[PDB]
């Protein structure tokens, strides 16, 4: 009751073309940044331009929790690219009462890390792994983003 | 406990109180006529004690010592990474047991797990009727080393191998897993030094640190010391007579990367020794980095003239190549001038970079994918190639490594964006004669005619695609006409509406004849292809119909908007074109006034749209990062954007350690 | 190593195969009428489970953990520090073990080693009684860390408190001093726990760690690890939701202070632990000011959409005056803007300064002065006083404050302008009272009497004395004038000379009749009378009364250059006054043509007195520091040479993150 | 041989009233930090000229040995200043051969020596020693040099 102040969140990963259920829950790390950044890749053009603004951007993420699942998995013993949703809640600082959820979700997603801890002392399982946000010529990608509290 | 050994290579008393048997070997090494009062015996004991003490780099000791020079030399066939002898070494019958302990390392190296254990239990029953405890306790050490890698790399691979990789491996058969879980079930390591013969105990103290995890545990405190100790140095930027903490730092690191590799022990492959590694050189690099702009205030020249940068070898290229992780580089690098530090004899670390290059197209090009041997090599490669471009590299070099990144590199850590930078900071120090221009041909070439059918769907990291790989090569290259695509589009007669687009953001890199036949059957007026065809300025100068469709597309956004916020929705795209009108207008291009009627969509929209009447708290001071040169220019001239931009510059410059900000504030703005 | 016990209190299955306990009781503790399931010698057994596991904070476990506000709270009197309730609760006669265990460890604090070793020996005699077996380890590591201490603190009196103090204050008997040689001869701590009956290892296993020097070890390389993901966090515009990898680090500096406070042990007094508070410290204030400024598009504050702003608390300003020193606040004041930092819980904090300050009295009031209680009350009160920069101070409390520091503080470790430099700083924050008047007052009286001597010197490594204490006390008001201060100090019949130094010192408080007697006894004319009397009243205006002093002086050094040159021996001449003729002569306060003649012999008057003629390849960064302001902005106001200086401060300001660099690059010369 | 580069320095005391003489053979870490900084207050008043540059200087040394001399050391066993003279050499770059020697003096000097060295485990000694720079209100003082290297 003194000083540390906690709260939670939510964290779900879907895959495209079906309705499974195969990926972790709960992400004690929630680690999130964002990239943007630019270079020389274009120092010269042939002037008279409207503009591309590239921008490049990037996001990364991570979470660590295991027990993901056991029967998709056991389905899937024997590409869609995976599909990311996000579940947290936000509270009134002037009431502190439970009135917002923050919906997020990004649709095309990358899990990509080294498949090797290599650790000389036992772990407590939690196998952590990044994530990187992709992106086609389509439309969209990256974040949507839904906002609760209608009240 | 009697005396110490410095990491300088000197010695001094602690505990003795009787005869100093210690400094007397060195009177004896100073002195020649002394010498040859021994015995043959004594002679030949001698003789033996100097190689030995010269080969493991003690010299001399305070009270005689002065400029002292020590040096680093590894004979380990693993550390220079030539496979290819390991591989032929193994097809050797072994002589004696020491032979079968450097081979199960060099099985264990070269990712072969699997009989590694066979060979290590063939050398822990050969080895019992001898007197030699050496070979038997690093048995014991590395075979426990490779059970828990065997334990670990199953749990990895049934957490998340079916969905990093794509389909399930299973490379480690059951009965094996099986029969070493059931011997190593009731194993500790606590108390294989405490049990096992006095002899071994007494004589050989000196193998206690490797029984338990305290021996990085003990390294790595020394280590945090150090980094608290540069750290408050550079803080307060003090100067470091005789000896300095990072020459002290970088001895301790190379010998315990000598003693780690050369007596064949399997622990210099994981993550702690990789935490240890990493942390001493990133030290390294940031104090070099730091070193170089110290003010000077009254003291430096006379000491340290001519000043004597650290000079990166290869021996600081292939620990860098093999440990480091891509993250961590764009971490470290973004606080230094990487470019500055130079780089002494290339001619070794280009043979390492094509020994990379070619072990790469080997294994690749082979149908057997040995996945164990894969899975900790990638980052190597990667982080090989990442650094790489810190060097001028030979022309055959050049062409060796692009041939192999562009061709025989997987997709799956290998995205086209990330590809293409990659090779870009490649190519930064590098020329651009006709054979790398041939690769990234042959690479195009390759890409465009893999993408034929209906269900090619291509993604990237940044939606880069080909167009700025096409877009590099008319930087440097000027008439390149490409016979193959010209060719590829004189087949090109109809329904391949993908194939066409995809081609048709190659339009410069084709001929004549190539893009009159393109012109034809042409998707006439998309507007995301209206966008495109103003990239660069295919169609120049804007058109009523191309104002017409922006306005199409400017009602569906503003009605998607008033639908979302019904819903409450916000969305974030890369194809986010709502800065875009916004600047064009501001520059002139087009001169309807009816951008107007769309204030409030978007803040990058509001702010361009409107000079006078945007709401200056809404400017998010990420969106500079973003513009054009000739943009910051006029943005500069401007009255209404100017009161703000200054004070948002004079705050994050102060507020923040970005460079590219402290740089747009200087060059332009001021 | 059943189970894996989190920071927070949350526990996750590790090594169990059959029925969770845990899971068990977390369901009956939640469970009313389950806990009504059990007799009375359960129900007794369950109760005071459930007392000790909230005395520990086991709160829940994981899958169930919502929102979890542990408490932090230290209830050890040492930790609040009254020393007077110490010294009473010794005072009262022995009750039990426990209370003896307890009273000794409070020697400990207070320092009588000699008295609490012997009670401890008692204790360790008369444990046989009662059979407990964690007293009896406690004891031995006591008496371990007892000796360390001794022994260390004797061997360096032995070495350099002599020249610290200048008389061998040797504060043991040399009996006791044979007694404990002759008793610890041959122990190693290492096999003190392995030679306990096995009961105890059956049962105390835990507290093995605390034997070998390794109770440290883990948790500092823990901690160096959490070190290395903040960082890794740090330059990446991070927002981690939940438990951010920060929060883990306050917890361990935490549980790790409740672990080795309040059970007692004497590990608190030494350099290793200490490293440990002042690290996690460090990094919560680094990320502190880092979480304070960023820079967001639309979802970074949409995540935790809130901070504690790290709100420093009396836990907080106890370790800050623990376990700091004045040169690591300094690199903290000068990472870090402390002074944007939020003060909380503005009451314990005078009463903490207040019982330092009577500390400090009484023990500096009498002739009764302990050096055992002085080798450490030192550190913490620098650390205090010097931090208390930032409290809101109240009026007792300040006054408190202030006469602690100036009139009972020992001389030896602060000077004059140390304690000049350190009573502005607590009045930075704050307004100066009548009470701070009449004591600063008083402290300059008594202290001018005190230094009234024949062979003294007064010597300061800051330059500054009471006449500047005088000088911010007339900036912050110059309504008193001096009053009979100036009269006492004014009675000379000629008498000595040093009190003349020390008598145009306090010129701007001085009486009408005072400065008459200064003009009778002697003007104002000197070396050093320029940066006495144009450093307070003169200053400019006025002053070729003193050109044939700067001719004379011009002379002086232009014999010592060409003495230099000669024979090259260069030298330096701290106190550079040439530096303020040439600013003279910049600033219009010379009109003198005759300062030409000496150009070439000074970097900073060649700089000044000859524009044109100056080569500018012998730039200097170390000016670019400190400059001034109004003459600073005149020239700024630079015609021919505007471009040089502007240039010196881009390349020093790309080059460097000072931001005082930046604040004189934009504020003036923009 | 390859790459380690090290060099050595000397460190000589003294106390006035008569020529007495410690000496230590090297200077392990030698911390040399000269610190010059500014101070907050607005007087300001027009007709004054600032000219303060803060001169004041404070500089920070470090020196470790294990020799007190043994001669007057037992003498007290059973406030007359401590000057310090450094003893060093440097190099031509060109030339890489002895000819210049660099003599650091100062005549204003007192210890400040931190009283809680106390640690854990029995370590080499080193027992180490940090200095300040003090002066009088008379004049000069610190900061003296002798140069050689005359050829």
């Amino acid at each position: 009751m003194k000083t540390v102040i906690q709260d939670t969140a939510d964290v779900y990963f879907k895959r495209k073309s079906d309705g499974k259920l195969v990926f972790t829950a709960e992400a004690q790390t929630a680690s999130f940044s964002q990239a943007i950044s630019e270079e020389k890749l274009r120092g010269g053009i042939g002037n008279k331009p409207l503009y591309i603004l590239k921008s490049e951007k990037e996001i990364n993420l991570t979470v660590k929790n295991a027990f993901f699942d056991l029967e998709w998995l056991a389905m899937t013993q024997g590409s869609e690219r995976y599909e990311v949703e996000y579940r947290t809640i936000a509270y009134n600082p002037d009431t502190e009462e439970v009135y917002s959820d923050i919906y997020i979700q990004f649709p095309n997603v990358s899990p990509s890390g080294e498949f090797e801890m290599s650790l000389e002392n036992g772990n407590a399982l939690a196998p952590e792994i990044k994530f990187e946000a992709l992106a086609d010529t389509d439309t969209d990608e990256m974040a949507v983003v839904i906002e609760a509290s209608r009240d | 406990y009697d005396y110490h050994f410095e990491v300088n290579g000197t010695v001094v008393r602690h505990k003795n109180k009787g005869f100093g048997y210690m400094e007397r070997f060195f009177e004896l090494k100073e002195s020649c006529d002394e010498r040859s009062k021994l015995s043959k015996k004594q002679y030949e004991r001698f003789n033996a004690l100097f190689n030995f003490f010269e080969k493991n780099g003690v010299i001399c000791m305070a009270k005689d010592a002065g400029t002292l020079n020590t040096s680093i030399e590894i004979n380990s066939l693993a550390y220079h990474g030539k496979y290819d002898v390991m591989k032929k070494f193994i097809e050797e019958q072994s002589v004696s047991i020491e032979d079968d302990y450097k081979k199960a390392f060099f099985l264990a190296c070269l990712g072969r797990w699997e009989e590694s254990y066979d060979l290590y239990s063939n050398i822990i029953l050969n080895s019992i009727d001898e007197s030699n405890g050496c070979v038997y306790y690093l048995s014991q050490i590395n075979r426990y080393r490779i059970y828990q890698s065997i334990t670990q790399a199953v749990t990895q691979f049934n957490g998340l191998g079916l969905l990093t990789f794509g389909r399930h491996y299973k490379p480690f058969t059951d009965e094996f897993l099986a029969r070493i879980e059931r011997e190593m079930t009731n194993f500790n390591i606590d108390d294989l030094f405490n049990g096992m013969p006095f002899e071994f105990q007494k004589k050989y103290k000196i193998l206690e640190f490797l029984s338990d995890n305290q021996f990085l545990y003990d390294d790595t405190v020394k280590l945090f010391e150090l980094t608290n100790k540069v750290r408050s140095e550079m803080s307060e930027g003090s100067y470091s007579f005789g000896m300095s903490s990072d020459i002290v730092v970088l001895l301790r690191l190379y010998d315990n990367l000598r003693f780690l590799y050369e007596n064949c022990l399997w622990s210099v492959s994981f993550h702690e020794f990789h935490q240890y590694i990493r942390n001493s050189m990133s030290l390294l690099i940031e104090k070099a980095e730091y070193e170089r702009t110290r003010d000077i205030d009254e003291l430096g020249f006379s000491f340290f003239g001519k000043k004597s940068g650290f000079f990166m070898e290869y021996y600081d290229f292939v620990n860098i190549s093999r440990h480091f992780k891509i993250d961590d580089i764009k971490n470290l690098e973004r606080s230094c001038s990487i470019d500055k530090i130079r780089f002494g004899e290339q001619e070794k670390i280009e043979e390492y970079l094509v020994g990379i290059a070619e072990e790469i197209t080997k294994q690749f090009s082979a149908n057997g994918m040995n996945v164990v041997f894969y899975t900790q090599f990638i980052s190597e490669a990667k982080a090989a190639l990442y650094f790489a471009k810190y060097v001028k590299l030979s022309e055959e070099g050049l062409g060796k490594i692009v041939k192999a990144l562009l061709f025989y590199f997987p997709e799956r850590d290998l995205d086209i964006g990330k590809r293409y930078v990659w090779l870009e900071r490649l190519t930064k120090c590098n020329e651009l004669p006709k054979s790398i221009i041939s690769i990234i041909d042959d690479f195009l070439v390759l890409q465009a005619e893999k993408h034929i059918d209906q269900n090619y769907s291509e993604v990237s990291s940044n939606g880069l695609y080909s167009r700025d790989y096409g877009a590099l090569i008319k930087h440097f290259e000027k008439n390149f006409i490409s016979k193959r695509l010209s060719e590829i589009t004189l087949c090109l007669t109809q329904d391949k509406q993908k194939q066409i687009d995809f081609l048709f953001k190659l339009l410069p890199l084709l001929s004549t004849n190539a893009k009159s036949h393109l012109l034809s059957f042409k998707s006439v007026e998309n507007i995301n292809d209206l966008m495109n065809g103003i990239r660069i300025g295919l169609i120049d100068e804007f058109t009523p119909e191309h104002e017409e469709l922006i306005i199409e597309y400017l009602e569906t956004r503003k009605v998607n908007y008033i639908v979302e916020k019904e819903k409450g929705i916000q969305t974030f795209s890369s194809n986010d074109y709502m800065s875009t009108f916004g600047i064009w207008y501001f520059l002139e291009e087009i001169n309807n006034s009816k951008m107007e009627e769309f204030i409030g969509m978007d803040d990058q929209y509001d702010f361009f749209v409107d000079p006078e009447n945007f709401d200056y708290k809404k400017f998010i001071p990420s969106w500079l990062k973003n513009y054009n040169d000739k943009l910051l220019g006029k943005i500069a001239g401007n009255k209404h954007m100017k009161h703000h931009v200054i004070e948002v510059l004079k705050e994050r410059v102060k507020n923040s350690n970005d460079k590219r900000y402290l740089e747009i504030l200087m060059n332009y703005f001021i």
